[PDB]
C-alpha cells in the first residue's frame, strides 16, 4: 500500500544497513569456469545464488532447503531473483 | 535504333535530335576515371586534354617525391597495376566472398648520400573492382555507392540585415578542401573583423600587416573606399613583429613566440600544401570568380596571397554595390552576391572521389608509419618492401564499404528500383548536411534544377528534398558540376550543334522551350517565343534575343517520372507518390507490358542490365531454360547463363527466361532474355486490367479497392517470394555442437523429410514450426526433477544430456525448400573464426492476392483490398465480360489526379483497335495525327511521351472512332462510358459508367508479412518487457499518448492492467496466465519491475527513498 | 539565499553528515549484468568498470597508509579516490569525463536517470504489452457500429489461453498441454469453441 | 602511482655498498611494479599473470612474424614458433577475449540500445509453471492412490513426497522387509503402472 | 540473439509448514556488533565466520 514517497539524504549507517556484504576485491567473474569470485563485484555470497535454490559448493541443491546459509561457502539457498534485490557497500579508506 | 524493339506506335509530335545517353554513365565513367583505364584516357584525350592523370595516379603523385627530416633518402610511388579479378561474378557471389583484384604499385628508393637507386613492385592490397552493372560485391552481397551533394570550395560573398538596428553587414566565407576556414566581415561599426578560425575576431588590417605589406602600401590599391579609409586610422600598429606577434598570441595564446616561428606558423596553415589545400576545382572556381590566372593551367592547389587581397577588394566593391570590378593583371569580372544552393557551387562527389578520399587517408597514415619506421633501419640493406606496411590503406578501404553510410544495399525490388538507386543523389552522410540539423530551407526547388535534378522524385519521409534522382540527359563535368545539353540557335534558325552547358555558363544566355514551333528548316514560326531568363524566371522574348533551346521536353524529369503517362495532368504531389511507388512493385509470375505507356519503358529495361543482350550479330544455335548459345558471324560461339529463382536482397524472385527460338538471327544489342519485370525488352511492373469508375455498396469506401475473384483464379497477381534461413554449428566449452537427423524428445514422424545428415530434403513442404536442421548441443544438466525421473523411468526415454536446439521455420512462414548450401571447416572454407559448420536453407512460396494487400496505379492512387468478390457479383458489360477492379469516384477529384481517367480511356482505345474513316479528308481533330496512327489492330500498344502525349481532342476522337467487338457493336460510347448490369440484382445501372483498362502494380507492402500478434512468450532480459520487432511474438508498444487517452477516458483499472500485469509484473504474469487457464479471478497487480529498479537506482545514488503509508 | 539553504536542515531531522560519505553503495549486479552472448561474447554495463576504478584506488590507498608513505603520495592517492568517486556518482560535472575504448564517455549513475534516456524521461513513458496485435485495416460496410472484424489466425492465437481452457472443459483435450498442441496446428474442431 | 610503489620497493633494496646508482637499480623495480599492475587489473576479466604472459607472447609473435611472409599469421604459423599446438593457441585466443558494453547505441539514432533485443533464456514460461502443477495434481494425486502400500514405496523410492531419493535397503528397514523385498515390490509396481491402460493418461505430457 | 545469465530456473514445490530444522549460531565481531546464521541439521558448529 502506497500513500506517499519520501526522499531523504542517506547517511553512512543506512548505506551499511542496505548491504549484506562488502566488495573487497575488483574482479567481476572468473575468466575460467565462468563463475563469480569469492569477493568480487558478482559474488554469490553477497547478492545470492545464480541458480534457483542451489549452492556454490553444490552441497545443497533442492527446495528441501531454503533460507539455510551454507557452512563452507556462505551462499544461502534461495530463489535466484534476489540478485536484482540486494546491494553492496564499499568502505572507503 | 534498337534491333529488337517491339513496334509501339507513339503520339510523339516533336523530333528527337539527341538520343537518350547511357543511363549508368555516371557510375561507370567515374570508376573508370578512378582506376585510370586506358579506355578512359582514350576518351579524355579527345576532349583536348594533354597528359591526363587518373585519380589513383593523382593520389600517388601527391606523395611523389617523399623525404625525411634531413633529406638523406627519398621514397616514391607510381604506376598502379591490376592483374585480374580473383574469381567470376557468379562464383564470387555464391561463395559469399568479396569481389576484388590485386593492386600493385611500383615503389622507388633513392639514397642522396650515396646515389644508389632501386625500384620494385609492392602489393598494396586487393581493390574491390566494380562490376559491369555499376555495383560492387562484398561478402556475397551487392552494394551501390550513392553520390553526395556538398558545397564546392570557393569564396562565398554573403549579406545580412540586423533586426535591432536595420543595418546591413557583409561577409566572405571561405571553406577549404582541408584545414581551417576563415571569413571576412564588415561590422555595423565599420570594423572589418576577420575570424581566422574558431579563435576570436580582429581587424583584417592586422591580418594584412602580419605578412609583408607595410602601412604605406595599403593606400596604393584601396584609395577609393570609405570603410578602409576609416579602418586605416581606427587601428594603430606599425611594427610587423608586433602584428605578427599579436596574431601569434591570439591564435595560440600561452605559447612562446619567436620572430621566425611567427612567419613559419602562418605559412604552415595557408600557403603550404601539406596542411592547407584547395583541390583542382577550388582554384578553378576562385580564379574564374575573381579573374586571376586567366587561362593558365598552372598546377597550384593552395592559397596565394594575391587572391586574398583580391577577395578583400571584391568585398569592398560589393559593399559599395558596383556592377563589376577588375584585379590589376587579371580580367574584368562582374560583382554580385553568390547563391549558396545554386548548382554552380553545389557539386556532387561520385563513387570515384568517395573511394579516392579513403585511399588518400590510408596513404597518409601509411606515409606517417613509414616515416617513423625509416629511422631505425640502415641505409644499405633497406628496401621499400621493408619500409612499407600496407595495413592502413587496405583496412580503411575495407572499412569504407562495410561501414560508410553512402554504401547501401542495392534496392533489388525490381529493375527500375535498382536503376534509380544507382542514379540517386544524397545530401546526407559524412561530409554533408548533418542529419541532426537538416535545415528546412535547402529542401525547396531552386531554378537551376531544370534538366539537372528531378523536382518530382523525393522520399516522402523526413528525408524530403534532401535526396533526389539525377536527370535523364544529365552528365557530370570532370570537376563535379552537372551539365545538361542545349541546342545552339542562331539568327532565327535552330542549328544541329548540341552543346553541354553548366549552370553558370548557361546563365549567360537565353534558353527557349522545346515545345515551341519551328519550320522545316528550323525557323521560329511565332514572332514571340517563351524562354527562361537569368533570374531563373519565365519570360517572352522576340526571335532575335533567343540564344539556346532545350533538347527535348523530357529533359527536366528523371527516368521513373518519365514512365508516368499523362504526367502534365497530375499535380506534383500525386506524381511524386506515383514515382515513389513505382519502385515498390514486386515482379509477378508472368510479366505483361502496359497497353498505354511512355516511350521510355524500353530503355529503362535495356540499361537496367537485367535483360540478356547479344554481344555479336549471328544466329541462335540452341536454346534452353538454363542457358542460351549464339553463333557469331565471325566463327565465334558465345554462351549466356540464365539466373533461375534467385533470391533478391529484399526477398523477391530474380527470375530470367528466354524469348528467342532456334535459328533466329539476332543483332548486336538485341534482348535475348527477359528480366523479372520485362516483356519483349520493355519494363513490365504490373498488369493492365479492366476498371470501372463508380462507388459500389461502400466496399470501396475511403479509397479502398475491390477485386474480381478472376485475378485470384488465374494467378494474374501472384508473386514468388524466397526466404533464406541460416544456422551455424560451433563449439562450446561443454562440448561441440553436432548436426544430425536424430534429436531428443520428438516423434519419428517429425523427422519425416530430414536427411541422415539432419538437413531437410529439397522440394519438401515445410509448415510453421517444422524442423529445417536438427542440431543438438551439450547441456550437461544431470539433476532432473523427481517427477521427470519417474516419467523417464516409466517409459523408454531413460535420459539424455543434450538439447534440441534445432532450426525451425518462423511462426508465420511456410513454403517449399528450393535449395540448400553447406559450408564446413572440414574443407577449410572461410568460416569466420568461431564456427565449425554453417547451413543455409531457401524456402520459397507463392502468394496469391488477398484481402489487405496494397495496389496502386502510376498516379498515386494506392489502396488496400477491401473485398474480393465472385466473378458473378461483378458488374459486367452487355457483351457479358465482368469488370476486374472498381475504384471509388469521390477520390478522383479531391485527391486531384485526373491523369488516371485519361489513362483508362486510352487503355480502352488500345485494347480494342481503332480506325478513322477518310471520306471528306482527315477529321479536323486528327489534323496533326501521324499517318501510322490512323488505323491500328486490336490489342495494340501505344506510346504517349510525357509532355508530348495525346491531347484530349485526339483521344476524344479515338474514343469516338473505336472498332466493334465480335458481335459488331460498341460497348463504350464516344464519351468513354458504357452501361453496366448489376451482378447481384441483375438490373442495369440507372446511368452509364466509365470503363477502360488501367495498369496497376502490386506493392511490396504486403499483408502476408505485416500481420503479427502476441499472447504470451519471450521477453527482454534487462528490461523484463516483451521484446518486439521482426521476431515472432513481437509485442506492441503502449506509448504515452495512449496513456493520456486512457486517462481522459477515466479508465484507471485498464491502465493499471496494461502497465503492470501485461508488461513487467514478473510475479503477476504467471498468476494471471494460470488464472485464465483455470478460469479463476484475475489477481490484483503487484509492484512493477520499473518502480523497483528506479528505487534501487535512487538508493544507489545515496538517496534514502523510503515509502510511507 | 543562505538562509533558504541552511533552514532545510534546521529542525528537519536530517543532519548535514549525509553529504560526506564514509561508504559508497553498490547497485545490485542484475542492473549491471555480465551476459554471455552467442559465440562466447561477454557484455557488461559501464558501471562495472567505474566501480572497479574505485575499488582499485581505494585498495591501493589502504596499502599506502600501511607503508607510511610521504604526504605527497597519500594526498595524491586521496585526490584520485575523490575524483573516482565523483566520476562514479555523476560523470562530467568536473573536468573531462572518463572515457572507455575508442572515444566515448562512460555512463555514470546520474546518467541513468538525468538525460534523455533513463527512468523519468524514457522508460516510464510507455512500455510494451502482451495480449496485443497489429494489422492493416479495411472497410467493412456490413458491420454494426459496435462491431469489428478480426482475422481467424490472429484471434485464435490471441485468445489461445481461453481457447485451451474451454477445449479442456469440453473434454476435447485431456490436459492443458494437449489442448495447446492441438491449437498450435489449428485443428478444425476448435473454431466452434473460439466462436 | 604504481611507479611510486615500485620506487618505494626499490629504495627498500638499493645498496650503496655495490657502488651502483639509485636510478639504475630502481628502474627495474619501477618497471616490475607498473607492469605487474597493468597486467593484473587492466581488464574487466582478470587473466592471471601467467596467462597474460603467454597472451603477450602470442600477440608479439603474431605482430612480428607478418613481415616474414606478408600475412597475418594463422594458427599453423603461430604454433610453428610458439612451441605449442594449434588447439591450445585457439584456446588462448578465446581466453584473451574482452567484454563489450551494453550502453552502445545502435540503429543510426540515439534512441535504441545494444541490449534492448536480448532474449532471456532463463525467463519463466507461465504454461510450464501451470503444466507441472497439473502433473503434480495428476501423478502424485491420482495414479499414486491405486495400490496402497505397494504404491507407498514409490513415495520414498523416488522421493516425490520429500525430494530425497532413497535406496532399497534404506526403505526396506522402515518396514520389516529386506532390500530385495523392496526391489520385488518395486518391480511389481513398475510392471503394473508401466502398462498402457494407466500410462495413456500420463504419457501426453512428453509423448 | 539469445542471452544467458550463468543461472537457471526451477519450479518445484515450495512450502513453509514443513522445513528442515535450522541450527542457529551467533557470532560476535571485532567491531562490537553481533550477527546470526542458521545452519543445517548436520549439527556443525563453525567457530569463525565472515559477516555482512
Ligand atoms: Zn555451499
Amino acid at each position: 500500500f502506497f500513500d506517499e514517497l519520501r526522499i531523504g539524504l542517506a547517511t553512512a549507517d543506512d548505506i551499511r544497513n542496505w548491504s549484506y556484504g562488502e566488495v573487497k576485491k575488483p574482479e567481476t567473474i572468473n575468466y575460467r569456469t565462468l563463475k563469480p569470485e569469492k569477493d568480487g563485484l558478482f559474488c554469490e555470497k553477497i547478492f545470492g545464488p545464480t541458480r534457483d535454490w542451489e549452492c556454490y559448493c553444490g552441497k545443497y541443491k533442492r527446495v528441501r532447503f531454503k533460507g539455510i546459509i551454507c557452512e563452507r561457502c556462505g551462499v544461502e539457498v534461495t530463489r535466484a531473483k534476489v540478485r536484482r534485490e540486494r546491494m553492496g557497500h564499499i568502505e572507503l579508506a | 535504333s534498337v534491333p529488337g524493339a517491339p513496334n509501339r506506335v507513339s503520339f510523339a509530335k516533336l523530333r528527337e535530335p539527341l538520343e537518350v545517353p547511357g543511363l549508368l554513365d555516371v557510375q561507370t565513367d567515374s570508376f573508370e576515371w578512378l582506376v585510370g583505364s586506358d579506355r578512359w584516357r582514350q576518351a579524355a584525350i579527345d576532349r583536348g586534354e594533354e597528359n591526363p592523370v587518373g585519380g589513383l595516379e593523382e593520389v600517388l603523385a601527391e606523395l611523389s617525391p617523399i623525404e625525411d627530416f634531413s633529406g638523406s633518402m627519398s621514397l616514391s610511388f607510381s604506376d598502379p597495376r591490376f592483374d585480374e579479378v580473383k574469381a567470376s561474378v557468379d562464383e564470387c557471389k555464391d561463395k559469399d566472398m568479396t569481389y576484388a583484384a590485386p593492386l600493385f604499385v611500383t615503389a622507388e628508393f633513392i639514397n642522396n648520400n650515396t646515389g644508389e637507386i632501386k625500384s620494385q613492385t609492392v602489393f598494396m592490397g586487393d581493390f574491390p573492382m566494380m562490376t559491369e552493372k555499376g555495383t560492387f560485391i562484398i561478402n556475397g552481397t551487392e552494394r551501390v555507392v550513392v553520390s553526395q551533394l556538398v558545397r564546392s570550395p570557393g569564396v562565398y560573398f554573403d549579406e545580412t540585415i540586423d533586426k535591432s538596428t536595420e543595418k546591413t553587414l557583409h561577409s566572405v566565407k571561405v571553406i577549404p578542401g582541408r584545414g581551417a576556414w576563415l571569413e571576412f566581415d564588415v561590422d555595423k561599426r565599420d570594423t572589418v573583423g576577420v575570424r581566422i578560425d574558431r579563435k576570436r575576431r580582429q581587424p583584417v588590417t592586422v591580418l594584412l600587416k602580419a605578412l609583408g605589406w607595410t602601412n604605406e602600401q595599403i593606400v596604393e590599391r584601396f584609395g577609393f573606399s570609405e570603410i578602409m579609409m576609416g579602418t586605416l586610422e581606427k587601428d594603430t600598429t606599425s611594427g610587423t613583429d608586433e602584428a605578427l606577434l599579436d596574431i601569434y598570441r591570439k591564435l595560440r595564446p600561452g605559447e612562446p613566440p619567436t620572430k621566425e616561428s611567427a612567419q613559419t606558423l602562418l605559412e604552415n596553415l595557408f600557403f603550404k600544401e601539406k596542411r592547407y589545400d584547395l583541390a583542382r576545382v577550388g582554384r578553378y572556381k576562385v580564379n574564374k570568380k575573381l579573374g586571376l590566372n586567366a587561362g593558365k593551367p598552372i598546377t597550384s592547389s593552395t592559397l596565394t596571397e594575391e587572391d586574398v587581397v583580391a577577395t578583400i577588394e571584391y568585398l569592398v566593391r560589393l559593399h559599395e554595390g558596383q556592377t563589376s570590378m577588375t584585379v590589376p593583371g587579371g580580367v574584368e569580372v562582374p560583382v554580385e552576391v553568390d547563391d549558396i544552393d545554386h548548382f554552380g557551387n553545389r557539386r556532387l562527389r561520385t563513387v570515384g572521389e568517395l573511394i579516392q578520399n579513403q585511399i588518400r587517408v590510408g596513404l597518409s597514415r601509411m606515409e606517417r608509419v613509414v616515416r617513423e619506421r625509416m629511422t631505425t633501419q640502415d641505409v644499405e640493406a633497406i628496401t621499400p618492401q621493408t619500409l612499407i606496411n600496407i595495413r592502413p590503406v587496405v583496412a580503411a578501404i575495407k572499412e569504407f564499404f562495410g561501414t560508410s553510410q553512402l554504401s547501401q544495399f542495392m534496392d533489388q525490388n525490381n529493375p527500375l528500383s535498382g536503376l534509380t538507386h544507382k542514379r540517386r543523389l544524397s545530401a546526407l552522410g559524412p561530409g554533408g548536411l548533418s542529419r541532426e540539423r537538416a535545415g528546412l530551407e535547402v529542401r525547396d526547388v531552386h531554378p537551376s534544377h531544370y534538366g539537372r535534378m528531378c523536382p518530382i522524385e523525393t522520399p516522402e519521409g523526413p528525408n524530403i528534398g534532401l535526396i533526389g534522382s539525377l536527370s535523364v540527359y544529365a552528365r557530370v563535368n570532370p570537376f563535379g558540376f552537372i551539365e545538361t545539353p542545349y541546342r545552339k540557335v542562331e539568327n532565327g534558325v535552330v542549328t544541329d550543334q548540341i552543346d553541354y552547358l553548366t549552370a553558370d555558363e548557361e546563365d549567360r544566355h537565353v534558353v527557349a522551350q522545346a515545345n515551341s514551333p519551328t519550320d522545316e528548316n528550323g525557323r521560329f514560326t511565332e514572332d514571340r517565343v517563351m524562354v527562361r531568363k537569368k533570374g531563373g524566371e519565365v519570360e517572352f522574348v522576340s526571335a532575335d534575343q533567343v540564344d539556346y533551346m532545350d533538347v527535348s521536353p523530357r529533359q527536366m524529369v528523371s527516368v521513373a517520372t518519365a514512365m508516368i503517362p499523362f504526367l502534365e495532368h497530375d499535380d506534383a504531389n500525386r506524381a511524386l507518390m506515383g514515382a515513389n511507388m513505382q519502385r515498390q512493385a514486386v515482379p509477378l509470375v508472368r510479366s505483361e507490358a502496359p497497353l498505354v505507356g511512355t516511350g521510355m519503358e524500353l530503355r529503362a529495361a535495356i540499361d537496367a542490365g537485367d535483360v540478356v543482350v547479344a554481344d555479336k550479330t549471328g544466329v541462335i544455335e540452341e536454346v534452353s531454360a538454363d542457358y542460351i548459345t549464339v553463333m557469331a558471324d565471325d566463327g565465334t560461339r558465345q554462351s549466356y547463363r540464365l539466373r533461375k529463382f534467385a533470391r533478391s536482397n529484399h526477398g523477391t524472385c530474380a527470375n530470367q527466361r528466354p524469348i528467342v527460338d532456334a535459328g533466329q538471327r539476332v543483332e548486336a544489342g538485341q534482348v535475348i532474355a527477359d528480366g523479372p519485370c520485362t516483356q519483349n525488352g520493355e519494363m513490365a511492373l504490373g498488369k493492365n486490367l479492366l476498371v470501372a469508375i463508380m462507388p459500389w455498396e461502400g466496399h470501396n469506401y475511403e479509397d479502398a479497392i475491390i477485386l474480381s475473384n478472376r485475378l485470384v483464379e488465374e494467378d494474374v497477381l501472384t508473386s514468388i517470394h524466397i526466404e533464406e534461413h541460416e544456422i551455424d554449428a560451433r563449439d562450446t566449452k561443454l562440448g561441440a555442437e553436432e548436426i544430425t537427423r536424430d534429436i531428443p524428445n520428438v516423434s519419428d514422424e517429425v523427422l519425416a523429410d530430414l536427411d541422415e545428415r539432419g538437413i531437410v530434403r529439397i522440394g519438401a513442404e515445410v509448415r510453421d514450426g517444422d524442423i529445417l536442421v536438427g542440431k543438438v548441443t551439450p547441456k550437461g544438466e544431470t539433476e532432473l526433477t523427481p517427477e521427470e525421473r519417474l516419467l523417464r523411468a516409466i517409459f523408454g526415454e531413460k535420459a539424455r544430456e543434450v538439447r534440441d536446439t534445432s532450426l525451425k521455420v518462423p511462426h508465420g512462414e511456410s513454403g517449399k525448400v528450393i535449395g540448400i548450401r553447406v559450408f564446413s571447416r572440414e574443407d577449410d572454407d572461410e568460416l569466420p573464426a568461431g564456427v565449425n559448420e554453417l547451413v543455409r536453407v531457401y524456402v520459397a512460396q507463392k502468394r496469391k492476392i488477398s484481402d489487405g494487400d496494397k495496389l496502386a496505379g502510376r498516379h498515386g492512387n494506392k489502396g488496400v483490398i477491401g473485398k474480393i468478390l465472385p466473378v458473378e457479383d461483378m458488374p459486367f458489360l452487355p457483351d457479358g465480360t465482368p469488370v476486374d477492379i472498381i475504384l471509388n469516384t469521390h477520390g478522383v477529384p479531391r485527391r486531384m489526379n485526373i491523369g488516371q481517367i485519361l489513362e483508362t480511356h486510352l487503355g480502352w482505345v488500345a485494347k480494342a483497335g481503332w480506325n478513322i474513316d477518310v471520306a471528306a479528308g482527315v477529321p479536323d481533330w486528327a489534323s496533326k495525327l501521324p499517318e501510322e496512327l490512323y488505323s491500328a489492330p486490336a490489342d495494340s500498344t501505344v506510346a504517349t511521351p510525357v509532355f508530348d502525349g495525346a491531347q484530349e481532342g485526339e483521344l476524344a476522337g479515338l474514343l469516338g472512332s473505336t472498332l466493334p467487338n465480335r458481335d459488331g457493336e460498341v460497348m463504350v460510347d464516344a464519351d468513354g462510358k458504357s452501361t453496366l448490369f448489376d451482378g447481384r440484382s441483375g438490373e442495369p445501372f440507372p446511368y452509364p459508367v466509365t470503363v477502360g483498362y488501367m495498369y496497376i502494380l502490386k506493392l511490396h507492402h504486403l499483408v502476408d508479412d505485416k500481420i503479427h500478434a502476441r499472447s504470451t512468450g519471450p521477453y527482454s532480459m534487462i528490461t523484463q518487457q516483451p521484446l518486439g520487432g521482426k521476431a515472432q511474438f513481437g509485442g506492441q508498444r503502449f506509448g504515452e499518448m495512449e496513456c493520456w487517452a486512457m486517462q481522459a477516458y477515466g479508465a484507471a483499472y485498464t491502465l493499471q492492467e496494461l502497465l503492470t500485469i501485461k508488461s513487467d509484473d514478473t510475479v503477476g504474469r504467471v498468476k494471471v496466465y494460470e488464472a485464465i487457464v483455470k478460469g479463476e479471478n484475475i489477481p490484483e497487480p503487484g509492484i512493477p519491475e520499473s518502480f523497483k529498479v528506479l528505487l534501487k537506482e535512487l538508493q544507489s545514488l545515496c538517496l534514502n527513498v523510503e515509502v510511507l503509508s | 539565499k543562505r538562509l533558504k539553504v541552511v533552514a532545510a536542515f534546521q529542525q528537519s531531522g536530517n543532519s548535514p553528515m549525509g553529504m560526506v560519505l564514509d561508504a559508497v553503495p553498490v547497485i545490485p549486479p542484475e542492473l549491471r549484468p555480465m551476459v554471455q552472448l552467442d559465440g562466447g561474447r561477454f557484455a557488461t554495463s559501464d558501471l562495472n568498470d567505474l566501480y572497479r576504478r574505485v575499488i582499485n584506488r581505494n585498495n591501493r590507498l589502504k596499502r599506502l597508509i600501511d607503508l607510511g608513505a610521504p604526504e605527497i603520495i597519500v594526498n595524491n592517492e586521496k585526490r584520485m579516490l575523490q575524483e573516482s568517486v565523483d566520476a562514479l556518482f555523476d560523470n562530467g560535472r568536473r573536468g573531462r569525463p572518463v572515457t572507455g575504448p575508442g572515444n566515448r564517455p562512460l555512463k555514470s549513475l546520474s546518467d541513468l536517470l538525468k538525460g534523455k534516456q533513463g527512468r523519468f524521461r524514457q522508460n516510464l513513458l510507455g512500455k510494451r504489452v502482451d495480449y496485443s496485435g497489429r494489422s492493416v485495416i479495411v472497410v467493412g460496410p456490413q458491420l454494426k457500429l459496435h462491431q469489428c472484424g478480426l482475422p481467424k489466425l490472429m484471434a485464435l492465437e490471441l485468445f489461445k489461453p481461453f481457447v485451451m481452457k474451454r477445449l479442456v472443459d469440453l473434454n476435447h483435450a485431456q490436459n492443458i498441454k494437449s489442448a495447446k498442441r492441438m491449437v498450435e496446428r489449428q485443428r478444425p474442431q476448435v473454431w466452434d469453441v473460439l466462436e | 602511482q604504481e611507479g611510486n610503489l615500485g620506487l618505494i620497493r626499490a629504495v627498500e633494496k638499493f645498496d650503496y655498498t655495490k657502488g651502483y646508482k639509485f636510478s639504475t637499480y630502481a628502474t627495474w623495480w619501477i618497471r616490475q611494479a607498473i607492469t605487474r599492475a597493468m597486467a593484473d587489473q587492466a581488464r574487466t576479466i582478470r587473466i592471471p599473470v601467467h596467462m597474460v604472459e603467454v597472451i603477450n607472447k602470442l600477440g608479439r609473435i603474431q605482430r612480428e612474424l607478418l613481415q616474414d611472409l606478408g600475412r597475418e599469421p594463422t594458427p599453423e604459423e603461430l604454433a610453428k614458433e610458439m612451441d605449442i599446438t594449434p588447439e591450445k593457441v585457439l584456446e588462448i585466443q578465446q581466453y584473451a577475449r574482452e567484454p563489450i558494453s551494453l550502453d552502445q547505441t545502435i540503429g543510426d539514432e540515439g534512441d535504441s540500445q545494444l541490449g534492448d533485443f536480448i532474449e532471456d533464456s532463463e525467463a519463466v514460461v507461465a504454461v510450464d509453471a501451470v503444466s507441472f502443477t497439473l502433473l503434480q495434481d495428476q501423478l502424485q494425486s491420482v495414479l499414486e492412490t491405486l495400490s496402497e502400500r505397494e504404491a507407498g514405496v514409490v513415495r520414498l523410492r523416488f522421493g516425490l513426497t520429500d525430494g530425497q531419493p532413497r535406496t532399497l535397503d534404506e526403505i526396506g528397514q522402515v518396514y520389516g522387509v529386506t532390500r530385495e523385498r523392496i526391489r520385488q515390490i518395486e518391480s511389481k509396481t513398475m510392471s503394473k503402472l508401466r502398462h498402457p491402460s494407466r500410462s495413456q493418461v500420463l504419457r501426453d505430457y512428453l509423448d | 540473439l539469445r542471452g544467458s545469465r550463468l543461472g537457471a530456473v526451477s519450479y518445484e514445490t515450495d512450502r513453509n509448514h514443513d522445513l528442515a530444522p535450522r541450527q542457529v549460531a551467533r557470532y560476535r565481531t571485532d567491531n562490537g556488533e553481533e550477527f546470526d546464521v542458521p545452519f543445517a541439521d548436520d549439527a556443525e558448529i563453525p567457530g569463525t565466520w565472515l559477516c555482512r
